[PDB]
């Protein structure tokens, strides 16, 4: 049920949860509907992370290391302003240490593959390409829009592009770094990213 | 109207 | 069993008390819906089944910010009629929540305030979060702190007000609601512990780095305050000292009680990242002039009495070598009738930080709360801007016109400058 | 495993060979970003190919080595200045050398350059050639373990 | 919970409520048929205030609309939101006061203002308590001067402490219409500087000095200067309508803003204004919306501010702004402009932030100031005044039919007495 | 029988059960007509229900939660005014807890498919589609019209549109939130829901 109730992830996981759960209840006290504790999904897919030279990443690489959603538009001229910063940062975080410890994941607020094809080609980390469900799937999970269009259900927007979100397992919202939001700190909130709290479990 | 167009305004 | 009665009087009392819950939520692990998945007995109530309920009441004349609260998150949390609305706000007037629309309420107020303090004997005492500056705040809360002396005489009250601040006001007649609601005040609370806008902003701009910061983020400040404060009536520590035991060895005179408070660490998540928050470090900087609380210097200033909460893993041994330091550094003064002036508290609990919040997770903290002469400066301020706007009779047609006579700015007027004659000839 | 597979080329004729992992041990190691019909990379390449063997086949242990890694537009191109480069190579179609390159922030009048670089896989000194300056550079500063 | 009656005097006035219950509509997501759409709380919450359920789910506003003439009335019907408004909440008139306070306030509007007041008290008897009613009318005319003014005096006896807030258009300094306009003027204030509790000044010159420098709008209609007024008319009851972290209502504003009961005349603004080509030039937070308010180039009456001394103000923000830069950037305007600021009054001005902006802005504020500088509007309905009176002329178009020749001169006595007690001050 | 007797759902119920006695008295001590503590129904067929996400739902899943049928209309400004109270309640309920409390089914009382699809965008919890006459019996179980036009068999009318019941695992009507009733509590009438003790069996 976190962030949100009204989202894709959630009905999905609450399906496929009540599913097994009923599936044990079956087999079998039990309580139901389950806990948000016990309630389980992954997260990523096999074949949903590709890097820049477009190879499978699978889930199980992102173990021991603090991961983050950029969602991003090639053509908002403040995320074209931000994207230089955030990759100065990514550059000297995963370069200053022995292993690389922070990732980010960019997903796409374009239109056309043309566009999306020249944003991605600026970009060293890793991306969700544009026709997989995923990328509107977890647009209405984390509330993030150009202008409303699609009803959002209560909540307005969470935030604007650009925008980063450094992620649970469940996909939670570790910490929301502030770069459109009530504490407006633009171009500069990637310093107030913690990394020893956010794990990605 | 253009008041409608200029106080309202987003884009 | 001990047990505290929070009291939220003003909107500023309301959203401060909205960061003061979610922080004892989080700390004793219940859910916005009620119940966990006895140490936490002091805040919240048994309701059958593993539910609890807070020991709060929440009283505003102005329907907008209570109302808020029953449609919000935590709509589940509080029973239904600790939230007390009213219909009309009091609009920044000490006459009005105080002689015409407080008492159609406040009979409520002192009803649900008997429903829920019967329940157990050892009740400890109240907390009442207010602002002085605004009506209903200063009005309300002086009804509300007069019929609680008349029935529950010796019980012990403590205040937090968010005083005005020297430069930033957001309102024009609050000096009018000050002068009224400290005079009133004097003779119906025990502790008084001054809280200004200002002062957090600039720990919050120092500290953290915040540029831009909103109520939400100087509640969170105030709620870890009160969080270091009744620690000792919720977790097990080394030597802990109750509520109760404030209003003995930090007041020496029953008229002087009005005093400051100060945190630290109070440091972001990259700050940590680059420094040891050692026991000394992080008492030399709650003794810093500039960490204060209430934006008054008390360098001018003239300390009678210090007290010292610590909470986390704090062993006692570097407790007494820390307050050594701090006695032999010259620039900090002590009163010369108070040779010991430092009644510790340690505290087992290291602070909780809320999730998505800004403070960073600590295992040490301060909590020091402190009685100096710094007070004169802070109604001497108002002492100047009362007498500017009561020289030609500024705004005084609304409280008048309310239903006050003329003259109750005289007299309190004269009781504050009464106060500080007392302040000046305990100094000497 | 860094490098990883294959990618490594170690040069041969008749047949094409890979370098073994553990190669590397106890000799330091050159990165030698180039491109083939660049004019500074035309005498670049003879001044390095001499002193690589003068330097390495004096000794009786190897004492260093040079990796090639090109910004060639074309894999003939590329494939025939490998033919001409006697040290280790990287494949062409490999996406080690372009995050070598993406890595080590080499310009698509930089090019040719050298980076020595250490055994866990970062910057041990940095050498450009834009203008007797090769020397500067000792092979027995990478020891590897 | 708070309740604003509407009452819609004059011509002006009609088509000046006639878009603010289109911008009213807007932001709460009203449908000119009545139903809602939006699908948030947050519009709906508080709704009350302004509109009242009618066993169908409709919104009918609370709103009078009164005239003297039927012609602008089937306007307002026949126009966008017109279908919106209650039949029976229109009061028609048939004759019509012609440009003519004395057909408006005695002989003429006599007969018709029985029947509004069956209208007001239905409205305001139908909830348990309402915070004030808001009056828009026009003091060049004799509807609107003449017959809204007995209205502000009539629910004064029967309603004495509720907020009696106005929104009056006044005469225009440099070229007008309406040859009787210090006529209507000076006998409309001297019955509302007693029976009004705030009263918020707009100039139609002011309106179209806005248009042309800050607007660039080479052809503003009269639909565009009923949405200047109506921006900022609905930006002082924000609150009541949305949540915020520092709320205000009106009586916060009336307690707030005047130290004296006699002195109660605010200059208005709104801001941020950008043009076409500047709109998307500009950055959108606090800095530079608060040197907008405090400008004369944007206020809304034409009294320049920086002659005269700002007594006391105020500023309702909406939005999503931080605290803390609007906080000590009050005190940054008074500060550096310290000689525009009386003295005798520390930190002269209020903020209050609300947490909802209009739609397509982010952030907005609105700027109400109690200034002395509103003293050359007063004293050129002066002398304009005592230049027709002098030789009698249009006298016997209002003393003929029921009026009588010494309350002019408590009329300009009174209107002196409001410019003497205004001075001293500055 | 409960709610009312003459309902199709309680009719075709009855002939099942009866059915299922008979045949089982055949092939075998048994009472006939089989009673109404012993009268079994499946509510909800296999491909009825139907989520945000357009995956079909079981009717197993929905035990353990406090499920509630919405009755509306989406040109009905009643439903207009309802809807964001409605969808904070169950935002409000869902969030603050540690599992799923309750649930809305949507039936609709709509004029044609562009107007459900349109009102269905509006709502998050599960519904059931226009076309499948599961809308029509469950309008008739419960006495839910808009105007006359199916004939109440000597009934009078227990609520317009909108409305909310409360249901149980046989149909039963377990307490009516009043909004448009007797009691006239518009849209604070939800706070009555009492999910404690209303549970799908
Ligand atoms: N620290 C803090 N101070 C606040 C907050 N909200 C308001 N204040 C202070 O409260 C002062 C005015 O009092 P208000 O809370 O606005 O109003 P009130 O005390 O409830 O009295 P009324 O205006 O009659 O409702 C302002 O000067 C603010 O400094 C808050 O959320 N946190
Ligand atoms: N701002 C504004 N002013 C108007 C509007 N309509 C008329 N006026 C002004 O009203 C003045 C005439 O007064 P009028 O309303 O006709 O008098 P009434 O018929 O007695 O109400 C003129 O100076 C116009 O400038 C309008 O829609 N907006
Ligand atoms: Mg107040």
């Amino acid at each position: 049920s976190q962030p949100v109730f009204a989202s894709p992830l959630n009905v999905e996981k609450r399906r496929l949860n009540e599913e097994r759960a009923l599936m044990q209840a079956q087999k079998a006290n039990i309580q139901l509907p389950p806990n948000y504790g016990d309630m389980d999904l992954i997260l990523f897919p096999e074949g949903s992370l590709k890097n820049s030279n477009n190879t499978v990443i699978p889930q199980s690489h992102l173990k021991g290391k603090s991961v983050a959603l950029y969602f991003a538009d090639g053509a908002d001229p403040k995320c074209a302003s931000l994207l230089p910063f955030l990759l100065n940062y990514y550059r000297t975080m995963n370069e200053g240490g022995a292993n690389q410890k922070i990732e980010i994941i960019f997903v796409s607020l374009d239109r056309d593959r043309e566009a999306f094809e020249s944003h991605r080609a600026h970009m060293p980390w890793l991306s969700i390409d544009l026709e997989n469900p995923l990328t509107e799937i977890l647009k209405r999970h984390f509330r993030v829009m150009k202008e409303y269009e699609v009803p959002t259900y209560g909540y307005g927007s969470r935030t604007g592009v650009p925008s980063v979100i450094v992620i649970g397992s469940d996909g939670r919202e570790a910490q929301f770094l502030p770069i459109c939001s009530g504490l407006e700190e633009g171009d500069r909130a990637l310093l107030r990213w913690d990394w020893r709290n956010t794990k990605f479990a | 109207a253009v008041a409608q167009l200029l106080r309202s305004s987003a884009e | 069993m001990r047990e505290v009665i929070s009291i939220h009087v003003g909107q500023a009392g309301i959203q401060i008390g909205n960061a003061c819950w979610e922080l004892f939520c989080l700390e004793h692990g219940i859910q916005p819906d009620g119940q966990m998945p006895d140490a936490f007995n002091t805040f919240f109530s048994e309701t059958g089944a593993g539910k609890h309920v807070p020991r709060c009441v929440f009283l505003d004349l102005e329907p907008t910010v209570v109302d808020e609260v029953r449609t919000g998150t935590y709509r589940h949390l509080f029973h239904p009629e600790q939230l007390i609305s009213g219909k009309e706000d009091a609009a920044n007037n000490f006459a009005r929540g105080h002689y015409t629309i407080g008492k159609e309420i406040v009979d409520l107020s002192l009803d649900r305030i008997r429903k829920l303090a019967d329940n157990c004997t050892g009740l400890q005492g109240f907390l009442m979060f207010n602002a002085v500056g605004g009506g209903t705040g200063s009005g309300l809360g002086c009804l509300l702190l007069e019929r609680l002396s008349v029935d529950y005489g010796k019980k012990s009250k403590l205040n937090f007000c968010s005083w005005p601040s020297p430069q930033v006001s957001t309102a024009v007649v609050e000096p009018y609601n000050s002068v009224l609601s400290t005079h009133s005040l004097l003779e119906h609370t025990d502790v008084a512990v001054m809280l200004d806008n200002e002062a957090i902003y600039d720990i919050c701009r120092r500290n953290l780095d915040i540029e831009r910061p909103t109520y939400t983020n100087l509640n969170r400040l105030i709620a870890q305050v009160i969080s270091s404060l009744t620690a000792s009536l919720r977790f097990d520590g080394a030597l802990n000292v109750d509520v109760t035991e404030f209003q003995t060895n930090l007041v020496p005179y029953p008229r002087i009680h009005f005093m400051l408070s100060s945190y630290a660490p109070i440091i972001s998540a990259e700050k940590a990242y680059h420094e040891q928050l050692s026991v000394a470090e992080i008492t030399n900087s709650a003794f810093e002039p500039a960490s204060m609380m209430a934006k008054c210097d008390p360098r001018h200033g003239k300390y009678m009495a210090c007290c010292l909460m610590y909470r986390g893993d704090v062993v006692p041994k570097d407790v007494n070598a820390a307050v050594a330091t701090i006695k032999t550094k010259r620039t900090i003064q002590f009163v010369d009738w108070c040779p010991t002036g430092f009644k510790c508290g340690i505290n087992y609990q290291p602070p909780t930080v809320v999730p998505g919040g800004d403070l960073a997770k600590v295992m040490r903290a301060v909590c020091m709360i402190s009685n100096s002469t710094a007070i004169a400066e802070v109604f001497s301020r108002m002492d100047h801007k009362f007498d500017l706007m009561y020289a030609k009779r500024a705004f005084v047609h609304w409280y008048v016109g309310e239903g006050m006579e003329e003259g109750e700015f005289s007299e309190a007027r004269e009781d504050l400058a009464a106060l500080e004659k007392d302040y000046e000839e305990v100094g000497i | 495993c860094f490098f990883g597979p294959d990618v490594v080329k170690r040069t041969q004729q008749g047949n094409y060979v890979p370098v073994r992992p553990d190669h590397f041990a106890g000799v330091s190691v050159a990165l030698f970003f180039a491109k083939a019909g660049h004019s500074k990379c035309a005498q670049i390449v003879p001044v390095v190919r001499q002193f690589y063997k003068t330097t390495n086949f004096s000794g009786e242990k190897a004492v260093i080595e040079i990796i090639y890694v090109s910004l060639d537009k074309d894999e003939q191109d590329f494939e025939r200045v490998r033919a001409l480069m006697p040290w280790c190579s990287v494949e062409y179609k490999s996406c080690l050398r372009k995050k070598l390159i993406e890595r080590y922030r080499v310009p698509n009048t930089a090019i040719p350059l050298l980076i020595v670089i250490g055994p866990n896989g970062e910057e041990a000194g940095r050498m450009n050639f834009q203008q007797f300056v090769l020397q500067r550079w000792d092979y027995r500063f990478n020891k590897w373990p | 919970m708070r309740e604003i009656v509407h009452v819609q005097g004059g011509q002006c006035g009609n088509q000046i409520g006639a878009k603010f219950w289109e911008v009213i509509s807007d932001e709460h997501g009203i449908d000119p048929t009545g139903t809602y759409c939006g699908d948030s709380d947050l519009q709906l919450e508080r709704i009350n205030v302004f509109y009242n359920e009618a066993t169908g789910g409709r919104f009918v506003p609370r709103a009078i609309l009164m005239d003297l003439e039927p012609g602008t009335m089937d306007s307002v019907r026949a126009g966008p939101f017109g279908q919106l408004f209650r039949p029976d909440n229109f009061v028609f008139g048939q004759t019509g006061a012609g440009n003519n306070w004395a057909k408006g306030h005695y002989t003429e509007g006599a007969e018709l203002i029985d029947s509004v007041l069956d209208v007001v008290r239905k409205e305001a008897e139908g909830c348990d308590c309402l915070q004030g009613f808001q009056i828009t009318h026009s003091l060049g005319g004799g509807t609107g001067s003449g017959m809204g003014t007995l209205l502000i005096s009539k629910v004064r006896e029967e309603y004495p402490d509720r907020i009696m807030e106005t929104f009056s258009v006044f005469p225009s300094p440099k070229v007008s219409d309406t040859v009787v306009e210090p006529y209507n003027a000076t006998l409309s204030v001297h019955q509302l500087v007693e029976n009004a509790d705030e009263v918020q000044v707009i100039d139609n010159e002011a309106l179209y000095d806005i248009c042309f420098r800050t607007l660039k709008l080479t052809t503003p209609t009269y639909g565009d200067l009923n949405h200047l007024v109506s921006a900022a008319m609905s930006g002082v009851t924000c609150c009541l309508r949305f949540p915020g972290q520092l709320n205000s209502d009106l009586r916060k504003l009336a307690v707030n803003l005047i130290p004296f009961p006699r002195l109660h005349f605010f200059l208005i603004g709104f801001a941020p204004l950008t043009s076409r080509g500047s709109q998307q030039y500009r950055a959108l937070s606090v800095p530079e919306l608060t040197q907008q308010m405090f400008d004369a180039k944007n206020m809304m009456c034409a009294s320049d501010p920086r002659h005269g001394r700002y007594l006391t103000a105020s500023a309702m923000f909406r939005g999503r702004m931080s605290t803390k830069e609007v906080d000590e950037q009050m005190l940054n305007v008074q500060n550096k402009n310290s000689s525009y600021f009386v003295e005798w009054i520390p930190n002269n001005m209020k903020s209050s932030v609300c947490d909802i902006p209009p739609k397509g802005l982010k952030m907005s504020v609105t700027f109400v100031g109690n200034s002395t500088a509103i003293q050359e509007m007063f004293k050129r309905v002066s002398d304009q005044f005592t230049a027709m009176f002098r030789r009698k002329a249009f006298l016997h178009w209002y003393t003929g039919e029921g009026m009588d020749e010494m309350e002019f001169t408590e009329a300009e006595s009174n209107m002196n007495d409001l410019v003497s007690e205004y001075q001293q001050y500055q």
